[PDB]
């Protein structure tokens, strides 16, 4: 694909949603289609922190860096 | 038993209820539908449903004939 | 099919520019496109330029082609008013 | 619909199908295949309270889809369907609203219906009866239709009314050359007559009726008149039709109580015309 | 189509709104048959505030921008006039 | 190599808590996922959430027996159910 | 025995439409927009383009009096207002059922 | 195939189906297209909760569009 993933192993992640969402957290995995493990997940409210998570690809919208965790 | 749509083409030639997400509801007689749920009715008469300064009004229109695209359709069933 | 149009997206901003490489799905690149509000209602409208624009399909009404220089004179008779105020009329109008 | 309507809609769409490919093998094919078409029709099958042909009959695309099943079809199984409208003629949702007895007052869209299967079927009917029939059937299908219902309900509907005129007519008028058939006829005749004899004159429509359905657009009663000039054309039988239906005659005489918009009232004294002119 | 030709639009900056109204503005310094961005040099804010935050950079899906507007082309430009 | 699916594989007949992309979601006990990502829950807890303040969040039905959620809307998969 | 609102499996409306080329309607969107114009040609996604346009001036709108043809994004449409004198209802009726027929 | 299994055995069941309009329709299942259309005999509709104003009942078939489907359960009370 176009972005390799392997360099943001348990580094913060800042991850936007389709419905508005926004979620941080370490990577621990992923899946071809950028479904997504992640670990010390903390979500943002839109108009809350539950660590473990897994993201769906398909309702991924932005993903970046961040130096909050 | 067959596929929701088969029962839809039992209604063929009678009078349908159609329902749009918008809070628009229709009913007419039904004449034509793909699996997209794109629909030609052919004597239907629309109700629009809106808020308006905290009360519930209902404009109408009819018309003979009107194609209307299935993806605003949330549901049919019998007037 | 190299033309001057107009384009209003589904957001209820109008575009206007020259298309190029258009209609697979529809999806639009223009050039020198210009973003314009009216208000008929104060005899105001307003302006701000857009270079290169590419937009996505499932994001387009309506487009056609225009003739600019026709559509100037009404331009003239009206107010350029500064396109904040638009933009902040427009959120106050929807 | 003593069915579900789920069921009778799967059953008209089913012939709907079926007579589908029946012209979509046309492109070569076997097309004689509408012994697979039949048997969707449920005219044999006595399972039920109302044989679902006649309950179908009383959808609109049952009526609107009879012309075309009619055309793979082969007399006596023709014959089979004629046979099956008139044994159950008051089982018809559609001789029923012709009925003022049962629906007085009857929506716009139900008065369409009603002119609808009158293009149709009649036409069917009359078709059938004049280039496939024999005056024995007639009297099959005639003697059928009096046998099995409260006749003279049957004189209430625009349906049943026009009916009654085809047989009869058609009947009657095979006047042409080449026994126990006339003495068949003589006795069928009878038959009919005494239940109308009675209830004659409860044929013409109560005023409100009329009253409804004129508010609803523009009486042509002339199918009445030529009903009534039908069954005349049996002389102590002339008379007593001439009896009851007098004072109707003298009303809608009196009922031109008007000479001078441009109204027609040629149309009215037509009807009566076309009666008295026959007998 | 449109993909081929950002592609050739590669290395240069931009100011890129997405399907939600968050604004993107960046070095773009690489696209995929998927219309995906590698966003070199970012900058993220909304129409409200153009009208807030960097973090050097950002990875974007393409089926979600609305539009993006690219930097006038100096020679075209001229060319026009 | 941790996968998605595989992590969420462990979590069937676990607690588990589904959020969709809008303000919702639903806790109940997984029972089965296909490649579409519809999940089925067995006697689902469903919730409306608050973004401002989880008292007002607002507990709209107690499912009973399996429910099947389409895989369309769902956002965020929580192994172990949202403690 | 083959209908022009039949050409194959999954074409039906596209057909419909193409039958409609040529014939005035009105167009009304998902956003209350009504136009008034010249059918002259649709797509497989039901995409419309209409020449010669007429129209109602809206709170949104802006009026440009060069424009005579639009291109309209199928997606974006409401309905498509027509005539009963347009269509065969009997045949739309009968190749939607065999339509249905194939697509099962 | 987990899922395929489920719209199998839950033909006649009495169900919910809520739309992504949040609106809410109940009683009994009877095709899962698989495009996960429905079509319930018996429909009454309420906005979010049993508990709502019963804003329409239906007398007849419903047919509902799986593209609006967001989640269909047993209503097993
Ligand atoms: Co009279
Ligand atoms: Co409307």
């Amino acid at each position: 694909a176009i972005l390799d993933l392997a360099k943001y192993k348990d580094s913060k992640i800042r991850v936007k949603l389709m419905g508005g969402k926004l979620v941080i957290g370490v990577l621990k995995g992923y899946d071809q289609l950028m479904n997504l493990v992640l670990d010390d997940t903390v979500e943002y409210m839109s108009n809350r922190k539950l660590g473990l998570t897994v993201i769906r690809g398909t309702i991924l919208v932005s993903l970046s860096s961040a130096e909050g965790s | 038993m067959e596929t929701p749509l088969d029962l839809l083409k039992l209604n063929l030639d009678e009078r349908v209820y159609i329902k749009l997400r918008g809070a628009r509801t229709l009913v007419g007689t039904l004449q034509a539908f793909d699996s997209h749920c794109n629909i030609v009715l052919s004597d239907a008469v629309e109700t629009i449903y809106q808020l308006n300064n905290e009360e519930l009004s209902e404009s109408e229109r009819r018309c003979e004939m009107v194609f209307i695209r299935g993806d605003t359709v949330t549901l049919i069933s019998t007037p | 099919v190299d033309r001057k149009i107009f384009v209003l997206l589904r957001d209820g901003r109008m575009l206007f520019g020259v298309l190029r490489t258009f209609d697979q799905y529809a999806n639009l690149i223009l050039q020198d496109c210009v973003e314009r509000i009216y208000f008929s209602e104060e005899n105001k409208y307003a302006e701000e330029d857009r270079g290169i624009f590419m937009i996505r399909g499932e994001n387009v009404v309506m487009l056609g082609e225009v003739d600019i220089d026709k559509e100037d004179q009404p331009l003239e008779a009206m107010e350029r008013i500064p396109f904040k105020e638009a933009w902040l009329t427009k959120q106050k109008n929807d | 619909k003593s069915g579900g309507k789920k069921f009778i809609l799967e059953l008209i769409e089913t012939v709907y199908e079926e007579i589908l490919d029946l012209e979509a093998n046309l492109r070569n094919g076997q097309q004689t295949d509408s012994t697979a078409m039949w048997e969707a029709l449920h005219i044999d099958d006595s399972s039920y309270d109302v044989n679902p042909f006649i309950s179908m009959l009383s959808f609109d695309k049952g009526i609107k889809i009879m012309p075309r099943i009619f055309n793979f079809l082969d007399k006596q199984q023709k014959l089979k369907i004629l046979q099956k409208i008139f044994n159950e003629l008051s089982h018809l949702q559609i001789i029923i609203l012709s009925s003022y007895k049962t629906t007085p007052k009857p929506t716009l869209t139900q008065l369409k219906k009603v002119d609808l299967f009158q293009m149709i079927i009649l036409k069917i009917i009359v078709s059938f009866l004049s280039n496939n029939s024999n005056f024995i059937e007639i009297m099959g299908l005639l003697l059928q239709l009096i046998r099995n219902n409260n006749v003279s309900f049957l004189t209430t509907s625009k349906i049943g009314l026009n009916l009654i005129t085809i047989l009869i007519s058609r009947a009657a008028l095979i006047k042409q050359d080449s026994s126990p058939e006339i003495s068949t006829w003589n006795e069928i005749y009878d038959k009919l007559f005494t239940s109308l004899e009675s209830k004659i004159q409860l044929i013409f429509p109560p005023r409100e009726y009329n009253d409804h359905i004129m508010r609803l657009q523009n009486m042509d009663e002339a199918y009445i008149w030529q009903f009534l000039a039908s069954l005349a054309l049996k002389l102590n039988h002339q008379r007593i039709i001439i009896d009851e239906v007098r004072d109707e005659i003298f009303a809608t005489i009196n009922e031109a109580e008007t000479l001078q918009i441009i109204y027609n009232k040629e149309k009215l004294y037509q009807d009566l015309n076309l009666f008295l002119n026959v007998m | 189509l449109p993909l081929y030709l950002l592609t050739n639009a590669k290395g240069q900056q931009m100011q890129i709104e997405l399907k939600n109204g968050e604004i993107i503005q960046g070095i773009l310094t690489n696209v995929d048959n998927w219309m995906n961005l590698t966003l070199s040099n970012v900058t993220e804010y909304s129409e409200e505030s153009a009208i807030a935050v960097k973090l050097n950079e950002i990875y974007i899906r393409g089926t979600f921008i609305k539009f993006i507007k690219l930097q006038d082309n100096i020679i075209d430009k001229v060319k026009q006039q | 190599e941790i996968l998605p699916l595989e992590v969420i594989d462990k979590t069937i007949n676990q607690k588990v808590l589904i959020v969709l992309q809008s303000n919702r979601e639903f806790e109940g006990t997984l029972v089965g996922f296909d490649d579409f990502v519809n999940v089925i829950l067995e006697d689902a807890v469903e919730w409306l959430i608050d973004p401002e303040d989880e008292s007002r969040n607002e507990k709209v039905m107690q499912h009973h027996g399996r429910m099947l959620l389409s895989g369309n809307n769902i956002a965020i998969l929580v192994p172990g159910g949202k403690k | 025995s083959e209908n022009l609102y039949f050409q194959g499996s999954g074409s039906l409306f596209f057909s419909f439409f193409k039958t409609l080329v040529d014939q005035e309607v009105v167009v009304e969107l998902k956003n209350d927009i009504e136009i008034k114009g010249t059918l002259q040609s649709v797509d497989q996604f039901l995409n419309l383009k209409l020449d010669n346009i007429s129209c109602t001036d809206e709170k949104k709108y802006p009026h440009l009096g060069s424009v005579r043809n639009i291109f309209i994004r199928g997606s974006t449409v409401r309905y498509v207002y027509l005539n009963k004198n347009m269509v065969d209802t009997n045949l739309l009726q009968d190749a939607t059922r065999r339509e249905v027929m194939t697509e099962r | 195939s987990v899922t395929t299994e489920f719209l199998s055995d839950i033909i006649g069941k009495t169900v919910n189906v809520k739309l992504a309009s949040g609106l809410l329709y109940s009683g009994r299942l009877e095709s899962i297209d698989g495009f996960m259309n429905v079509a319930l005999s018996s429909a009454t509709e309420h906005y979010e909760s049993n508990n709502n104003k019963l804003l329409n009942k239906f007398n007849s078939d419903v047919f509902l569009r799986g593209t609006q489907v967001m989640y269909i359960s047993e209503q097993k009370i």
